C-alpha cells in the first residue's frame, strides 16, 4: 500500500535510533500511528487487517513483549474509535488526534512513574536491581534529585552485559553502585533493603515478563521478606496467563545450549507495581484489562 | 502431715489440669512451729519460693542445693537403716512440699536427679560423716562445674559471635545473657543492646540496670513494640530455662513470639543455655506443661480505676497468667553451650554424651 513492509521496518528502526531514550513499544506505537496517517483506505475492515499485518511485521522485527502489547492496545483503540463513530471519514480524524494525545501521554508516563515511585526509597537504603532499565534509571535520578543518599547493587546480566551499562549510567550521576554476578543475587539479598526492577510486559494476573534473571531474584527476595517493587508503563499490559515458565510463548523467549531471554514472575512475589496509573496491587491489572475489553 | 495448698480463682478450661495458687496464701500457716515434719531449711526455701524472693532458674537451683547441703549436714542416720535409702525417702516429702510451694524448674529437676543418683551411689560400708562430707563436696563441685565454668565457657564462645557496631536484642532477665554481654564489652567489643520486657514481672529492668552499670549503651521497650525495633537489630540473644529433647526451647512466655517476629525480619536467633538444663522430655505446645502464676498480678492501675479489680465477681471472666512458652527448633538459628556452637537438633546428642 502507501507504506511498504521495507519502509515500515526502516521507519521503526530510524525512530528507535534517532531517540535512544524512547522504548521499543513507544516507537512501535508511533510507527503504527504513522502507518494509519498514510493508508489511503476507505474501509475500517481493511484498515484493521492492514494494521494487524503491520503489527505482525513489527513483532517480526523485534521479539519483545512490549511491542505486541502496544499492537494489541492500538487494535483496541481502533475498535473503540470505530465503535464511537460509524462513518470512516469522520472516524479517521478522531483516530489521528486521539493517537497524538495517546503518544503524548505515553511519553509523559515515564516521568509520572518516576515522580510517583521515588518516594519509596529511604535515606541510606540499599536498592537491588537486575539489569538495565530506563524507568529504574529515571526513578533513581528523581530520588537523587530529592537529596537522598542510597547505594545500588546491579547484576551483570550475563547474556548481554546491560548491568554494566546500568552501572555506568548510574555512576554518571555520582551514585554509589556495585556490580555482582547473576549467581550472587541470593548472596547479596541480605544486604539490600528493597528490590526495584523493570518489566517488559505485565500479564493478566499481575505477574510480569522480564529478563531471564528476574524470577530467581524475586524468589530470593521473597525467601528473605524483602519488598519486590516493579516499575512498568501502562502500554505493557497484556492479556496473557502463563501457568508456568514453559507456558510463556516461544516468540518472546528466543531471538531477542538453550538460552531463553525472558521469564515470568507470579503476582504473589510482587509487592506493588508503579505505573502511570499510580501505585497498584497486582490485582488491579486484571481489573484494568477487564474494563478495557468491555 | 503436710496439707494440700488450695487452688485460687477459676482457671481457664484448657489449663484446668494445672495448679494455680495465691501469693498471699502460704502453706506454713498450717504447719507446726518449730517445723518437725519438714526441715526448717526447706520451710524457709519454700517460703521464699512461694513469695517470689528468688526467681531465676540458676538462683533457684543454687538455693535448692544450699538447702539440701544444710539438710545433709543436719541429717543423722536411724538405727538399723541405710543412708542411701533413708536419705532419699526423707528428701521426697521435702521435694513434695517445695513443689506445693511452687512448681519445680527444669534445672531444679536435673539437680534433684543428680543428687538422688549421688546419694544412691553412697556405699553402705561408708562412714556417716565421710558420706556427708562427700555429698557436700559433690554438691559444691556440681554447682561449680555446671554454673560457673559453664557460664565462662559460654561467654568465651559468644565473644566470637559479637562484632563491633552490631545491635543485640535481649529479653527479660537472664544471668547468662548479662554475663556474656558484660565480658563482651570488657574485652573491647563496642555495641548497643536492646532490652525487651513484658508484664507483669518486668524482669528485663534488672538486666537494664546491669547494662547501665557496665557502661554498655542500652534501650528499653515492651514486647508488643518489638516488631518496631527489629529492623535495626543485628542479632537476637535469648536465655533458656530448659532445652527439650526435640530441640525446642522452653523459656519465659514471649520468647517464642520474639523468635517468630525476628524470623519475620530476617535476623539471627541465638539461644544460650548450660547443658545441665537439657531435658529428656518433649513438649509440642505451652498447654500440656506450664505454670499458672497469681492471676491478681495482672491487675494494673491505669488512671484512677483498676478494671480487673474484683474480677471474680463476673462468673464468665477468667484471668490467665502463663509463665512459660515453647519455641519450635525451626525458629532458633544457633545454640551456645559450654560444649561449643551447636544447632537445636544436637540437643539430644548432648543428652547422649552427658549421661554416658
Amino acid at each position: 500500500g502507501p507504506m511498504d513492509d521495507k519502509e515500515l521496518i526502516e521507519y521503526f528502526k530510524s525512530q528507535m535510533k534517532e531517540d535512544p531514550d524512547m522504548a521499543s513499544a513507544v516507537a512501535a506505537i508511533r510507527t503504527l500511528l504513522e502507518f494509519l496517517k498514510r493508508d489511503k483506505g476507505e474501509t475500517i475492515q481493511g484498515l484493521r487487517a492492514n494494521l494487524t499485518s503491520a503489527i505482525e511485521t513489527l513483532c517480526g522485527v523485534d521479539s519483545s513483549v512490549a511491542v505486541s502489547s502496544g499492537g494489541e492496545l492500538f487494535l483496541r483503540f481502533i475498535s473503540l474509535a470505530s465503535l464511537e463513530y460509524s462513518d470512516y471519514s469522520k472516524c479517521k480524524k478522531i483516530m489521528i488526534e486521539r493517537g497524538e494525545l495517546f503518544l503524548r501521554r505515553i511519553s509523559l508516563s515515564r516521568n509520572k512513574i518516576a515522580d510517583l515511585c521515588h518516594t519509596f526509597i529511604k535515606d541510606g537504603a540499599t536498592i537491588l536491581t537486575h539489569a538495565y532499565s530506563r524507568v529504574v534509571l529515571r526513578v533513581l535520578e528523581a530520588a537523587v534529585a530529592a537529596k537522598k543518599r542510597f547505594s545500588v547493587y546491579v547484576t551483570e546480566s550475563q547474556p548481554d552485559l546491560s548491568g554494566k551499562k546500568m552501572a555506568k549510567a548510574l555512576c554518571h550521576l555520582n551514585v554509589p553502585v556495585t556490580v555482582v554476578l547473576d549467581a550472587a543475587v541470593g548472596y547479596i539479598m541480605e544486604k539490600a533493603d528493597l528490590v526495584i526492577v523493570g518489566a517488559e510486559g505485565v500479564v493478566e494476573n499481575g505477574g510480569i515478563i522480564n529478563k531471564i534473571g528476574t524470577n530467581q531474584m524475586a524468589v530470593c527476595a521473597k525467601a528473605q521478606n524483602k519488598p519486590f517493587y516493579v516499575v512498568a508503563e501502562s502500554f505493557k499490559f497484556v492479556r496473557l496467563f502463563p501457568l508456568n515458565q514453559q507456558d510463556v510463548p516461544d516468540k518472546f523467549k528466543y531471538k531477542a545450549e538453550e538460552h531463553p531471554w525472558v521469564d515470568y514472575t507470579a503476582p504473589s512475589l510482587i509487592t506493588l507495581l508503579f505505573t502511570d496509573l499510580g501505585v497498584l496491587t497486582p490485582s488491579a491489572v486484571s481489573d484494568e484489562l477487564i474494563k478495557l475489553y468491555l | 502431715q503436710v496439707p494440700t495448698r488450695k487452688d485460687y480463682g477459676s482457671k481457664v478450661s484448657l489449663f484446668s489440669h494445672l495448679p494455680q495458687y495465691s501469693r498471699q496464701n502460704s502453706l506454713t500457716q498450717f504447719m507446726s512451729i518449730p517445723s518437725s515434719v519438714i526441715h526448717p531449711a526447706m520451710v524457709r526455701l519454700g517460703l521464699q519460693y512461694s513469695q517470689g524472693l528468688v526467681s531465676g532458674s540458676n538462683a533457684r537451683c543454687i538455693a535448692l542445693l544450699r538447702a539440701l547441703q544444710q539438710v545433709i549436714q543436719d541429717y543423722t542416720t536411724p538405727p538399723n537403716e541405710e543412708l542411701s535409702r533413708d536419705l532419699v525417702n526423707k528428701l521426697k516429702p521435702y521435694m513434695s512440699f517445695l513443689t506445693q510451694c511452687r512448681p519445680l524448674s527444669a534445672s531444679m529437676h536435673n539437680a534433684i536427679k543428680f543428687l538422688n543418683k549421688e546419694i544412691t551411689s553412697v556405699g553402705s560400708s561408708k562412714r556417716e560423716e565421710e558420706a556427708k562430707s562427700e555429698l557436700r563436696a559433690a554438691i559444691d563441685r556440681y554447682v561449680q562445674e555446671k554454673i560457673v565454668l559453664a557460664a565462662q565457657a559460654i561467654s568465651r564462645f559468644a565473644y566470637q559471635k559479637i562484632s563491633n557496631g552490631d545491635v543485640i536484642l535481649v529479653y527479660g532477665c537472664s544471668s547468662l545473657v548479662s554475663r556474656i554481654l558484660q565480658e563482651a564489652w570488657t574485652e573491647g567489643r563496642r555495641f548497643r543492646v536492646v532490652v525487651v520486657d513484658s508484664r507483669p514481672w518486668l524482669e528485663g529492668r534488672h538486666t537494664l540496670r546491669s547494662l547501665v552499670h557496665a557502661g554498655v549503651p542500652a534501650s528499653y521497650l515492651l514486647i508488643p513494640a518489638a516488631s518496631y525495633v527489629l529492623p535495626e537489630v543485628s542479632k537476637v540473644l535469648l536465655g533458656a530455662h530448659a532445652l527439650l529433647a526435640n530441640g525446642s526451647v522452653m523459656s519465659r512466655v514471649g520468647t517464642a513470639q520474639l523468635a517468630l517476629v525476628a524470623r519475620a525480619h530476617n535476623v539471627p536467633v541465638l539461644v544460650c543455655c548450660e547443658t545441665y538444663k537439657f531435658c529428656e522430655r518433649v513438649q509440642t505446645d505451652a498447654f500440656v506443661s506450664n505454670e499458672l502464676d497469681d492471676p491478681d498480678d495482672l491487675q494494673c492501675k491505669r488512671g484512677e480505676h483498676v478494671a480487673l479489680a474484683n474480677w471474680q465477681n463476673h462468673a464468665s471472666l477468667r484471668l490467665l497468667n502463663l509463665v512459660y512458652d515453647v519455641t519450635p527448633p525451626e525458629l532458633v538459628d544457633l545454640v551456645i553451650t559450654e560444649l561449643g556452637m551447636i544447632p537445636c537438633s544436637s540437643v539430644p546428642v548432648v543428652l547422649r554424651v552427658k549421661s554416658s
